[PDB]
RNA sequence: CCUUCUCAAACAUUCUGUUUGGUAGUGAGUGAUACUCUUUGGAGUUAACUUGAAAUUGCCUUAAA
């Protein structure tokens, strides 16, 4: 037999964290959820997880929108086992001497003009 | 329910097909067989003409369908327009509610009202639907009556209005006469004159006054947006005036009201305020 | 006579002009009423859906 | 500038390595390279750098796909008002002549309808390698057709003077169309330093014509943004350095 | 829409001499019930629609069947009028979608995939069920109160 | 219920209001500092949409001018952001429907770019507005009674006097020219007047008025435009011939 | 169940030329060529290749009722 936790897919844009828990409020009481964000120029890759308290509160929102629809994404929505330890997806928003490093370019100007000599492609300078 | 049906089933295009495929009643006959047919209908024009004066100032909402509004503005302004230039008012008498006119128009004397143009508020404890239906009767009554006025003086009947002027005024100057003596004396007080009204008083109820006594008018207020070069009188009913000047006497409605109401042309000497009034000295 | 405010609804008084001259019986605009409660209950279908 | 002798002998060290050891396909499309001090940071810009050239590779690489499979070819995208005003009886009157031919004509309506399904969208402009639209549509674009056009340089749109300020007619574009396809080229800028740019191919003019390009591309270059060296490969080549210049590295930290 | 088209085309082939074909080929839904059987065993179409309210259930019955044989993604929809106001008429029964613009291409072939979602697990359950097995209140209440005494 | 589709599309609609805000916000904010180097058009425009339709572009240069205003609904799904709540509840143009008259300038330009999609707007005529204030118009008063869930329609120039008399302005009739011609700071004027409310142009849902409504967000949506560009022109419109449904 | 930053200047007229600036994205991944930084922490830049929008875990009031 399952465990509260559900897993979701399928989601499209600006279906946000937000928007679970408040329409999801609407079957029970919710313990907490959580959705996948990328950590690079942070958008979502359209699933992520929730337990509102219950077991039956899962398969019952789940007998619900197994197969729902929106525009041209559908839901797809699945039971878990036992457990499943919801355990990770931090939220992510969109993360944002002279002389020295001239006698480095000048040595590696040499160091990459003999790699390509002895690849070998020959080359003067 | 033939409509209804259309929407529920979509069917929008069959929907203004429709409502321009339809025609609604008219009252002609109505008319012209309850009213035999001229005297009677200008006898018993006076309620009429209350209303719809009345509708023509009060606001648009729910209950009012403001096309009404527009329309019986149009009729309001065209008799105004009518009865102005062909010089026919015998009596006013200004009062709290508005004023009282008087006409000897073809035989009876027409009385009626023209209230202030102001914004009245509404009690909500008046049933409306009678008196709208009350005013499509009587907005056709004076369609036909006034469609008979303009043609047995013989003139261009319904009147254009000029876009520029009526953006600017709305008022008699629209409503443009074109055709196809006077009330002696009564009619041409103050021929050849000219006044040069303030912004301060309202044109609301000058003009028709004015028009009716035969002579021209520039407003203050009408120059808001763009002469004085043959102006003989101003007036103003402020208690400070400046920089007032020779060429005009400086005066008050209440002399026009007078002048008309006994047909004497009185001085403008118990006038230029602010020295008191001769009260109204009302006709009754 | 800028100073003048004018007084009297001509609602009022044009509506008793029309009670007084025997054109119309008078009366309230009054609004809804309902004598019985009209039951609420639900549908075959909602009541069955399980 | 460059030794344009060290420019002839490197397209020929170039050509002569990759003759021998969808692999060639991969391998054997030039592709040009340059560092600079910095670019333009926060700020992703998706307009492209419209060089001058006296050869376009265009007409060969028609020539190629004629025989290949890819076909090669072109799109142009418009305003709403225009496909009425626009078709394809007068550009075959002007570009046959002069010897190109347009594949087809298309509005934007036409984008976010019809290539919607993403799928179907990417199937569609992959096929298309080169991109003209308007400089009114440029900044609207990317909503409407997604990244996925705009990391690769062919898909990656580009803007047109179409109006002759105002009420556009069709010449002041059909002469403009011809001058970018046959002297004119495009080139990307990323963020930070690096910035390659897509050239040309092999099987494509011969390198006396490719050296003078590259030529005038980089005397440019090297005026426009600053830039810090400049080095060429092929697909998998380590950089070979035909122009490091040293006086550009000693203000790096002067901005500082 | 059908005379503005005409009095469009009689000028466009007496003027511009086309074949009757300068006016754009439609793409509508097909909606005879005798035409939509035709096309099945063509194949020709994408989905049908079913109504479940049709007391002459004869007419009805071998379709999902049928649909079913010449795997064609079925549907019953509740409501027959609900597919008379897509064809301005009052009941049609049916509808169907042979061919359509390429706009919708992908928002068609998604609905097949709930459809069969909703459908294809379903056909197991539907026919091993022989529905309305229910009683009234009463009798209810009675067999309940003899569970509960025994 | 709360619709999930309306979930989602409201989160849509909101998220792309506050894009175009702050883009034009933004913009402006460098316009201002005058860095312009990276802008698309450095210019205000204005379209007179004038009546498949006629549309002229212009600039302002301005020679200032009034304008008056109304808040339509729309568009269509959004929960507001603050930073046009902000503005329009100290415009006092929210309970829509309602008027009001405005001055124009460059400090104020930026404000009708970003409240014009929830707005619409155009010139008036002295027709227009005399018909206005002498219909509606209402007050704001107190004294020896009245502890203000109170309003007041214009019927007293006694009160022009007692409230404006330290402005030397009796007479609404001139306060009316003073508005018109811009006379003396049009300001206590604004703050004083307690905004029009005007009249849904069609109420309805009868049979025959739906369909009006119907063919009314037909018009408003033909010559709106919910651009956002932020280099687009303002909308103007025939409110003369507008308002005369709407009054 | 919305629906997309769908033009601005300068010049001299060529209805047409030069320059100017204007976009931060569906995501998932596939392997892979080179450049900066600074301390290992790799952050950012670099060829092209698939996927039905795919998928399980990377600190306001009439748009009401």
């Amino acid at each position: 037999e399952y465990s509260g936790i559900i897993y979701v897919s399928r989601l499209p844009h600006g279906f946000h964290e937000k928007e679970l828990s408040k329409y999801f409020a609407q079957f029970g009481d919710l313990k907490e959820v959580r959705l996948a964000r990328n950590k690079k120029t942070g958008n979502s890759r359209h699933y992520g997880f929730l337990e509102f308290v219950n077991k039956e509160d899962a398969m019952i929102a789940q007998e619900s929108m197994n197969n729902y629809l929106l525009m041209g994404h559908l839901l797809q929505v699945r039971v878990l086992p036992k457990g499943a330890k919801i355990e990770k997806l931090y939220k992510y928003k969109k993360r944002v001497p002279v002389k020295q490093l001239k006698d480095n370019m000048k040595q590696k100007h040499e160091e990459r003009i003999k790699k390509l000599a002895k690849s070998g492609i020959e080359f003067k300078w | 329910r033939k409509l209804t049906r259309a929407l529920g089933r979509g069917e929008v295009s069959s929907a203004k097909r429709l409502e321009e495929n339809r025609d609604s009643y008219t009252l002609d006959h109505i008319i012209k067989e309850r009213y035999p047919s001229f005297p009677d209908a200008i006898r018993d024009i006076d309620d009429a003409l209350n209303m719809l004066f009345l509708f023509s100032n009060l606001p648009s909402t729910n209950q009012v369908s403001s096309k009404i509004i527009n329309d019986a503005q149009k009729i309001c302004n065209q008799w105004l327009a009518y009865v102005a230039k062909e010089r026919l008012v015998r009596k006013v008498f200004v009062s709290i509610k508005g004023v009282y006119y008087q006409a000897n128009i073809k035989g009876e004397e027409v009385r009626w009202l023209v209230p202030f143009k102001f914004p009245e508020n509404i009690p909500s404890d008046v049933d409306f639907r009678i008196m709208l239906t009350f005013l499509e009767f009587y907005s056709t009554l004076l369609h036909f009556v006034l469609y008979k006025l303009y043609t047995d003086s013989g003139l261009i009947y319904p009147p254009k209005l000029d876009l520029k002027k009526d953006k600017i005024i709305s008022g008699l100057s629209s409503y443009i006469l074109e055709s196809r003596k006077y009330d002696s004396p009564v009619a041409s007080l103050f021929s050849a004159f000219v006044f040069y009204v303030s912004r301060e008083v309202p044109i609301d109820i000058l003009e028709f006054l004015i028009l009716s006594c035969g002579g021209n008018v520039i407003s203050e207020a009408a120059m808001d947006q763009i002469d004085m070069s043959k102006v003989t009188h101003q007036i103003v009913d402020r208690p400070v005036l400046k920089n007032k000047v020779a060429g005009r006497t400086y005066i008050q409605p209440q002399w026009i009201f007078d002048c008309i109401n006994k047909g004497e042309l009185v001085p403008a000497n118990k006038y230029l305020p602010g020295e008191a009034l001769p009260p109204h000295l009302s006709p009754w | 006579l800028r100073k003048l405010k004018p007084e009297g609804n001509l609602l009022y008084d044009t509506v008793r002009k029309l009670q007084s001259s025997g054109k119309v019986e008078t009366r309230v605009p009054v609004r809804k009423g309902r004598k019985y409660k009209q039951k609420i209950t639900e549908k075959w279908t909602h009541k069955d859906f399980k | 500038a460059i030794p344009r002798e060290r420019v002839i002998k490197a397209v020929n060290e170039l050509i002569k390595f990759t003759s021998k050891p969808e692999e060639e396909l991969k391998k054997d499309l030039q592709l040009i390279v340059v560092n600079n001090k910095s670019f333009t940071g926060t700020s992703k810009s998706f307009k492209l750098k419209l060089l001058n050239v006296k050869h376009s590779f265009y007409k060969p690489w028609k020539e190629a796909s004629a025989t290949a499979v890819k076909d090669f070819k072109v799109l142009l995208i418009l305003k709403d008002s225009d496909i009425k005003k626009v078709s394809e009886d007068d550009l075959f009157d002007q570009l046959d002549s002069e010897g190109i031919k347009v594949d087809e004509i298309i509005c934007g309506k036409d984008l976010k309808t019809v290539y919607k399904a993403y799928e179907a969208r990417n199937a569609f402009i992959s096929q298309f390698s080169l991109i003209l639209a308007d400089d009114s549509i440029v900044t609207s674009l990317p909503k409407l057709m997604g990244g996925k056009a705009y990391n690769k340089v062919e898909t990656t749109p580009i803007s047109i003077r179409t109006h002759a300020n105002k009420e556009f007619s069709l010449t002041t574009l059909t002469n403009n169309i011809k001058k970018v396809y046959m002297n004119q080229l495009p080139v990307k800028l990323p963020r930070g330093t690096t910035l390659n740019v897509h050239l040309g191919n092999l099987e494509w003019l011969r390198p006396e014509e490719f050296v003078d390009n590259v030529e005038l591309i980089s005397e440019q270059l090297i005026k426009a943004y600053q830039i810090r060296s400049i080095f060429i490969k092929t697909n998998r080549s380590p950089v070979l350095p035909l122009y490091y210049n040293q006086d550009v590295l000693d203000e790096l930290e002067a901005k500082k | 829409e059908k005379k503005e088209r005409l009095t469009k085309e009689a000028a466009a082939v007496a003027e511009g001499k086309s074949k009757q074909d300068a006016s754009p080929k439609p793409y509508a839904v097909k909606y005879g019930l005798n035409h939509v059987v035709a096309l099945i065993e063509n194949k020709k179409a994408k989905l049908v629609l079913i109504a479940n309210d049709v007391d002459p259930i004869e007419l009805v019955v071998f379709l999902p069947a049928l649909c079913k044989k010449m795997g064609v993604p079925y549907a019953i929809v509740k409501g027959k009028a609900r597919l008379g106001t897509l064809v301005n008429q009052k009941t049609s029964a049916v509808a169907a979608l042979t061919e359509v613009r390429a706009e919708d291409e992908a928002a068609l072939a998604k609905l097949v995939s709930t459809i069969d979602a909703n459908f294809a697990d379903k056909y197991d359950e539907v026919k091993k069920h022989w529905g309305g097995g229910i009683l009234g209140n009463k009798a209810q209440a009675k067999m309940d109160k003899r569970a509960k005494n025994s | 219920f709360v619709r999930a589709e309306s979930i989602v599309a409201k989160t849509l609609a909101t998220s792309r209001e506050k894009e175009r805000i702050k883009r034009v916000s933004i913009l402006e904010d460098k316009k201002a500092k005058n860095e312009t180097q990276h802008i698309a058009s450095g210019k205000d425009f204005i379209l007179k949409i004038t009546e498949g339709l006629i549309r002229e572009k212009t600039t302002y240069d301005g020679k200032p001018a009034l304008l008056f205003i109304v808040r339509v609904r729309g568009p269509l799904a959004v929960n507001i952001p603050n930073k046009a709540f902000k503005i329009l509840s100290l415009l006092r143009l929210v309970e829509t429907n309602t008027g009001v008259f405005v001055k124009l300038t460059k400090n104020v330009y930026p404000l009708l770019k970003v409240i014009a999609p929830y707005v619409v707007i155009g010139k008036p005529s002295l027709s227009s507005i005399r018909s206005l204030i002498q219909k509606r118009g209402r007050i704001i008063y107190k004294g020896e009674n009245e502890a203000e869930p109170h309003e007041i329609v214009l019927n007293d120039n006694n009160i022009v006097e007692e409230q404006l008399g330290d402005h030397g302005i009796i007479c609404v009739e001139d306060i009316i020219h003073e508005i018109a011609t811009m006379g003396e700071s049009f300001s206590v004027c604004n703050f004083f007047l307690q905004p029009f409310k005007l009249n849904r142009e069609v109420s309805g849902f009868g049979s025959l008025n739906r369909l009006r409504k119907i063919k009314q967000r037909e018009a408003e949506s033909r010559t709106r435009q919910f651009s956002n560009a932020a280099t687009a022109p303002v909308i103007e419109v025939d409110i003369d011939s507008l308002l005369a449904k709407l009054n």
